[PDB]
């Protein structure tokens, strides 16, 4: 078992402006962090009794040499001569006793031994592939939901799938319904799937797991799926948690034959991932979130109940969600009275949140170009033209219809 | 790389290892100190000071050996020496002429808050010896 | 002057000592210990010297590791095999700002 | 900015790691790890 | 004695060496070099060797015991 993320450094800065409250609020936070520094600065200073001038530890120091080799603990023998192999397959039946706890003996778990006499040292090392331990994150990026706006249905769905289960199972318990496990978020690019992922990551009581889809292309043949299997094992070990996979349309796509025979072998990774997700045995208590731009291209085998219990679409904000995003973004910046956000919202269609961020930033940049900190409607009039120029479509369907 | 070792029994380890009664020799013994692998296995051991036994007749015989045998001191054929000398001096003259640029720039530079090239002791010695060879050429013979 | 030169030549005797291996620190724990994986051979656990504090050690750093006692020697930067070749910050091109077109 | 500086320095100054494990409680090496262990440590060899 | 030291330093590099690839330079008189055996060592370089030639990967011979760049 384990715990999760430990960021959240007082998310109550609620004036959000140049006010003396936020001067008072943050200086309180400075006071408690300086004291907790001073609490650990003198914590060791008090009670000179430094482990009773030392005892017991000397034995473990002397018994085990300075360097400790590692190996795989093979068949155990009661006489402490369990077989162990080094990295080069140097299998050796060797004694194993010092001031060492002999209860965590299993085939296949890494064990530590002496460089010279190959005797088992003690600390059966408890660590995993660093390629995954790096993925673990305990720093919430930004605000949970306030920033996001307009996706009431989508946020409701994701909440029901993830947050509610690990808050109150009373309903689930009494009704006997197992909460949904897999969720796949899909939609046109920039709709904000990543935004919502970060959002939940900011308010997840459990440890978060982050992975990009194109991360299991290990060069060596085989290996690979072993990576994902170990990842799932680690995630299961560390208490309940959520595993997020971005751009999943890189390891599973229509599961088509080798064709040219290159044997890309990514198909093997996809099959192993699918097996781990749902096949035989039991997954345990682990939630899964998947994000992609194209979902149809995903092979059906990966996408089915028991693996992705929810498919959540993220459409382009039309007017109301569009207005929500627009004024949410503009809030943190000074704007003029004459500005008419609704005017721009109505004027333009097929506009995504990323474009809203870009257009507001560009309007601010243009205003700075004019040397005016305050913005004007004309600033937005120029910005929305500049930003929306790359898009050029429309067949000559201008007369027949 | 030779070295001398001697073991210590594990019965008297309560007593001092090597009772020392001389600072100079003890410090000289420690000057070699102990080798990495030596510490890796220094226990049950204590290196003992070694030294080359006094050597005069052997030393003198070897010294005579070097002059005539271990390096060119036949002293009768001891004296290209006029064939390749021209070419060696040509190389070194060209090289020194080239190297003379760097001191030029160094001097050119102002205060500002690779001139050292020597290359002259070699020429000095070589061509002074060649010129001295005239002594053999004109008197020692004929 | 030339006593100094002689002393420097004598101090060049340090070349006799064999160099230390190179190992990327897989993970550093407390109590002055770190598990490192040297390239030729599998990973192991080693004790750290006094020159460098533990906190300086982080996962995925290239520690120069003592050859004999398997004790930490130093830390080294630039754990980037061919991509530094693409870094090419050096060799600045011409100051073509003025001679750009209209 | 001083909040972030204090947070970084206190995260450095925590040092509550000490993942030092593997030893047995002093009730079994009581008559065990004492002499025979190190009395056989050099002699008791290893067979591949 | 100075001349003796100089000639000893020059001799230091004459002994048969082992080829290998220099990896990079840490600081003057020190560097990291990879051997033909594949292992990567942290060694020193003599003051005689000249830097610009050392900087590129290229190839270099090491002392079979000290492994120092020569
Ligand atoms: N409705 C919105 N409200 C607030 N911010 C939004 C909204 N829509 C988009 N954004 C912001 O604009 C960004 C652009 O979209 P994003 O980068 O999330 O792309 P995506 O395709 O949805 O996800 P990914 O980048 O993982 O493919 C969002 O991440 C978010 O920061």
């Amino acid at each position: 078992t384990k715990g999760p993320d430990a960021a959240s450094k007082l998310p109550l800065v609620t004036p959000h402006t140049q006010c003396r409250l936020k001067l008072l609020k943050l200086e309180r936070i400075k006071d408690y962090l300086l004291m907790e520094e001073e609490f650990i600065r003198n914590q060791e200073q008090m009670k000179p009794l430094e482990e009773k001038q030392e005892e017991e530890r000397s034995k473990v120091d002397d018994l085990r040499g300075t360097p400790m080799s590692v190996g795989t603990l093979e068949e155990i023998i009661d006489d402490n001569h369990a077989i162990v192999s080094t990295s080069v397959g140097s299998e050796h039946y060797v004694s194993i006793l010092s001031f060492v706890d002999k209860d965590l003996l299993e085939p296949g778990c890494s064990v530590l031994l002496n460089h010279k006499v190959h005797a088992v040292i003690g600390v059966l090392m408890d660590d995993t592939d660093p390629l995954v331990t790096v993925m673990k994150v305990e720093k919430a990026p930004q605000e949970t939901y306030a920033d996001i706006g307009g996706l009431d249905n989508q946020i409701q769905e994701i909440k029901e799938s993830v947050e509610l289960p690990l808050t109150h199972p009373e309903y689930y318990e009494e009704m006997g319904i197992k909460p949904p496990k897999g969720v796949i978020l899909y939609g046109p690019p920039g709709t904000g799937k990543t935004l919502l992922a970060k959002a939940v990551a900011n308010q997840t009581s459990a440890t978060f797991l982050r992975v990009v889809g194109s991360e299991l292309i290990q060069k060596y043949l085989g290996d690979g799926p072993k990576l994902v299997r170990e990842l799932f094992r680690v995630a299961e070990e560390h208490a309940p948690s959520i595993v997020f996979i971005d751009e999943i349309d890189a390891i599973g796509t229509k599961r088509y034959d080798s064709n040219s025979g290159g044997e890309r072998e990514i198909q093997r990774t996809m099959l192993e991932l699918l097996n781990q997700l749902d096949g035989f045995d039991s997954r345990g208590d682990v939630k899964v979130i998947m994000a992609t731009n194209r979902i149809e291209t995903l092979d059906p085998a990966l996408i089915r109940p028991g693996r992705i219990d929810r498919k959540i679409e993220f459409p382009l904000p039309d007017e109301k969600t569009k207005k929500r995003i627009f004024q949410i973004h503009t809030s943190r910046m000074t704007l003029a009275d004459d500005v008419t956000l609704d005017d721009l919202i109505m004027a333009k269609d097929d506009l995504s949140g990323a474009d809203i961020k870009a257009i507001c930033t560009e309007a601010g940049l243009m205003a700075l170009r004019e040397r005016r900190m305050k913005v004007t409607n004309e600033d937005f009039k120029k910005s929305k033209e500049n930003v929306l120029y790359k898009k050029q479509e429309g067949t000559p369907e201008g007369l027949y219809l | 790389v030779i070295d001398a070792f001697r073991l210590i029994n594990a019965n008297m380890m309560v007593l001092g290892h090597e009772p020392r009664q001389t600072t100079s020799n003890l410090g000289h013994l420690n000057k070699p100190s102990i080798q990495a692998l030596i510490h890796g296995l220094n226990r049950h051991y204590y290196s003992i000071t070694i030294n080359y036994r006094k050597n005069e007749l052997e030393q003198k015989m070897l010294l005579n050996l070097h002059k005539k045998s271990w390096m060119e001191g036949l002293t009768l054929q001891d004296y290209v020496v006029k064939e390749m000398l021209e070419l060696a001096k040509n190389y070194n003259k060209a090289v020194e002429e080239e190297d003379k640029m760097t001191p030029e720039q160094l001097a050119i530079k102002n205060v500002g808050k690779r001139h050292l090239e020597e290359h002259v002791d070699v020429l000095m010695t070589s061509n002074i010896v060649q010129c001295l060879a005239a002594m053999l050429d004109t008197v020692v013979f004929k | 002057l030339n006593a100094k030169v002689r002393l420097l030549r004598e101090e060049l005797q340090l070349l006799q000592e064999q160099g230390s291996y190179v190992g990327e620190v897989v993970r550093a724990m407390d109590k002055k210990k770190v598990l490192v994986k040297v390239h030729p051979e599998g990973k192991f656990v080693v004790d750290v010297d006094k020159n460098i504090d533990i906190n300086d050690v982080t996962p995925n750093c290239r520690v120069a590791l003592r050859n004999d006692s398997y004790t930490l020697h130093k830390i080294l930067p630039n754990k980037v095999d061919p991509l530094v070749s693409l870094m090419m910050v050096e060799k600045v091109p011409d100051s073509t700002y003025e001679m750009i077109g209209g | 900015d001083d909040i972030q500086q204090l947070l970084k320095k206190i995260n450095e100054l925590t040092g509550i790691k000490e993942s030092d494990t593997g030893l047995a409680p002093p009730a079994l090496w009581d008559l065990a790890a004492d002499k025979q262990t190190l009395q056989s440590e050099q002699p008791l060899q290893v067979a591949r | 004695e100075f001349l003796h030291a100089q000639e000893e330093v020059k001799r230091i590099q004459s002994i048969p060496l082992v080829i290998g690839q220099f990896l990079e330079a840490v600081d003057q008189n020190t560097a990291i070099v990879g051997s033909t055996t594949g292992s990567n060592y942290y060694v020193r370089i003599l003051s005689t060797i000249d830097r610009e030639l050392l900087k590129p990967n290229a190839s270099v011979a090491l002392h079979k015991h000290s492994n120092a760049l020569v």
